């Protein structure tokens, strides 16, 4: 699903081609964005939390409120660490918690959370940011873009 | 001195941003008194040194705040 996701991106970033700072393709790709604010909002906020909790993770407060003999937050535990650090969308805590993969007992191994998914992402986010970053240079205003 | 010291708190750590490198010295000495039952002590603030370890932690737990100047 991210190669796709990919490749569609390239293909948008080549659309351009670069052109005026104001110009009518750049304004038609700053349409097509502001059409869809909610759908991209999702995919900017997925890939914060990849990130964030990863940098959370990397964190020795983190590893330090949840001490435990062989890894894991515990279910409570986890929360309660994420609680902590006081940064994040509660359904979006629920959900990250949902993600993590529960091992008989609210266990997770964890640094396995960060890696995967954080490669692939790595890898998209990338494009993505290069896209935007783009699209921010050329044309400000408009500013809903900006 | 004090008034460096405190800008370099606000908005950067010692040890607390990415420990106090390990150079003169001078710098590593302050690092040493940084805990002080006065520390805005000839300067003009206080309140303002208390909130910036509120600031932090807030991603500090209370605890290593309280384990500097604390109070």
């Amino acid at each position: 699903l991210l190669d796709l996701q990919k490749d569609m991106v390239v293909m948008l970033l080549s659309l351009l081609e670069g052109n005026v700072v104001n110009g009518m393709i750049a304004r038609q790709m700053v349409d097509m964005l502001v059409e869809s604010s909610s759908n991209v909002e999702m995919i900017l906020k997925f890939f914060d939390m990849f990130l964030k909790l990863k940098d959370i993770v990397g964190s020795e407060a983190f590893q330090d409120y949840v001490t435990d003999p062989r890894g894991l937050i515990s279910k409570k535990d986890f929360q309660k660490a994420m609680d902590s650090q006081k940064q994040f969308t509660g359904p979006e805590i629920q959900f990250l918690l949902s993600c993590s993969e529960a091992d008989e007992n609210e266990m997770i191994n964890f640094e396995e959370f960060a890696n995967r998914f954080q490669e692939p992402a790595r890898d998209i986010g990338f494009n993505v940011a290069v896209l935007l970053t783009n699209l921010s240079e050329h044309v400000p205003h408009d500013p809903r873009l900006r | 001195r004090e008034k460096e010291l405190a800008r370099k708190l606000e908005f950067d750590g010692l040890y607390i941003t990415e420990q106090p490198g390990d150079d003169d010295v001078k710098g590593q000495w302050d690092r040493l008194v940084l805990n002080t039952p006065s520390f805005p002590s000839n300067y003009w603030d206080k309140f303002v040194k208390r909130k910036v370890l509120d600031k932090h932690g807030d991603i500090f737990g209370r605890e290593r705040i309280a384990e500097l100047l604390g109070m």
